[PDB]
């Protein structure tokens, strides 16, 4: 009928109300809070700013405020994927050149939903923090605390040597306790992915020589065999180390 | 004719005869709205549509309502 | 704010029991309208039919521009469902839309059991079994159905 289809509280006739390039019509007011809250959780993702319905991007005058450093986001994360999709040779990959399958000819579209990007908090730009796991993707919301995402370049505890191409640009870190790229930083000193920080505790409390040598799994699993998952030689496990750049080995 | 609902409300409209099979209404649903029916499932009445059965094999009548939900 | 959030609720609830989507029941469970209980039936056509699952809700003091936490708190036997009964839909992460409702998550739910996705699972020993040999995870799947959901 008359109903706003974001909020079903409503009919379009009771407040202000906007008309999207899409075509369908809400309540100013409500596509500014769905612009607002962005996404769920720390890994960027960008499900939000398609149209309720016809999931076109959501577009209009009024709301450039919002979709402004939006689109910037966007943009930024876009070019950090689809580059390191193509540098770790997955651009021809099948899920790619297969028709009819999720992301035909969409290597942009298989490239954001395959890695996992941060904002830092520092400066203010998207970093890589891994594939994205399902396990994450059926974890906590948003009990977590932005302060400690802190991409490599704002983190660099090992005042590490810089790659002449990409300067910092994509520099990363190791987890402190396994073998993966690093997601957290905190208490300014200790990097975590995903799966340690959620059990951060316990992770702070093992003896140095008690935690897994690489190959290292995340919460102090041992992973068999002789190769290292991050393909580099490494500090044993429970010290610092910083990776390099992230496109550059990859 | 018959409609079917999108999880986000999106409504679409299809001309159809009962022996339609599922498989051409995966595909009718391709030519309006343009997604492989590789993607979508049918829901009627809480049951998973099978593909290549009828319509009035799942007692679908005039004017009735299918959920695409999609992977 | 929440009394928006609650007026959302409120019009789901009423949308719902006067219309509910096939073999699923929700509703609070007290006076507290943010805390919801409901069944979903095992599909006419899957190894878990005949069983009753329930499952926990709670939804959020901004919804719905945040989805509901929906849990399993019957124990089933599912490549995407955990021990806890931990949910891997995408509609209620990365994918959510305020213009879906508790009826299209519970349609959506109920899909997910009426056919499994095996190739991102959450756990992915059952993703093996699914995958390699089917009339074991159908055996498995009705067993624990007639141990945990009957
Ligand atoms: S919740 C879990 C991820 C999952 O079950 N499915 C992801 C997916 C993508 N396309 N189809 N399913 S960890
Ligand atoms: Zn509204
Ligand atoms: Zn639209
Ligand atoms: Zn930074
Ligand atoms: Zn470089
Ligand atoms: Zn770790
Ligand atoms: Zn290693």
């Amino acid at each position: 009928d008359d109903m706003c289809m974001i909020c079903f509280t409503e009919a379009l006739s009771a407040a202000p109300a906007i008309q999207l390039d899409c075509s369908h019509i809400f309540h100013l007011q409500c596509c500014r809070r769905v612009l607002e809250n962005r996404w769920l959780g720390p890994r960027i993702t960008f499900g939000f700013i398609s149209c309720p319905i016809c999931k076109n991007k959501i577009n209009h005058i009024v709301l450039k405020d919002l979709l402004d450093p939006i689109k910037e986001l966007y943009e930024d994360v876009r070019r950090k994927a689809l580059m390191r999709l193509e540098y770790e040779g997955l651009h021809k990959s099948e899920a790619i050149t297969t028709p009819g399958v999720r992301f035909y000819n969409d290597p942009a579209g298989y490239a954001m939903n395959r890695y996992a990007y941060y904002v830092c908090y520092k400066c203010r730009k998207a970093y890589f923090g891994g594939e994205a796991r399902c396990d994450a993707e059926a974890g906590r919301g948003d009990d977590y605390d932005p302060r400690e995402l802190i991409c490599g370049a704002c983190s660099d505890v090992s005042r590490a040597q810089m790659c002449p191409k990409h300067g910092t640009d994509f520099l990363e870190y190791k987890c402190r306790y396994c073998c993966s790229v690093a997601v957290f930083f905190c208490f300014g000193t200790t990097h975590f992915c995903n799966a340690c920080h959620d059990d951060f505790q316990r992770m702070t409390s093992i003896p140095k020589e008690e935690l897994p040598h690489c190959p290292a799994g995340p919460k102090g699993k041992q992973l068999e065999g002789t190769e290292c998952p991050l393909h580099v030689v490494h500090p044993p496990t429970g010290e610092e180390f910083a990776l390099g750049c992230g496109v550059c080995r990859n | 004719q018959i409609f079917v609902k999108t999880l986000t409300g999106k409504t679409i409209t299809l001309e159809v005869e009962p022996s339609d099979t599922i498989e051409n209404v995966k595909a009718k649903i391709q030519d309006k709205e343009g997604i492989p029916p590789d993607q979508q499932r049918l829901i009627f009445a809480g049951k998973q549509l099978e593909d290549g059965r009828t319509l009035s094999d799942y007692n679908i009548q005039k004017e009735s309502t299918l959920h695409l939900v999609l992977r | 704010g929440p009394g928006s959030a609650l007026k959302r609720i409120n019009k789901e609830l009423s949308d719902l029991a006067r219309d509910p989507p096939a073999q699923s029941r929700a509703g609070p469970v007290g006076d507290d309208m943010f805390h919801w209980q409901a069944t979903i039936m095992g599909p006419n056509d899957s190894p878990y039919q005949g069983g009753v699952f329930f499952l926990t809700i709670h939804f959020p003091t901004d919804y719905p521009f945040k989805p509901p936490k929906v849990a399993f708190t019957t124990r089933i036997y599912h490549p995407n469902i955990n021990s806890n009964g931990s949910i891997c839909l995408d509609i209620l992460r990365s994918q959510w839309s305020p213009a879906l409702t508790i009826s299209k998550v519970l349609l959506s739910i109920s899909s997910l059991l009426s056919d499994p996705n095996p190739d991102d699972p959450l756990v992915p020993e059952i993703a093996r079994i699914y995958k390699t040999d089917r009339d074991k995870y159908n055996r498995i799947s009705r067993e624990w159905t007639q141990k945990y959901a009957m």
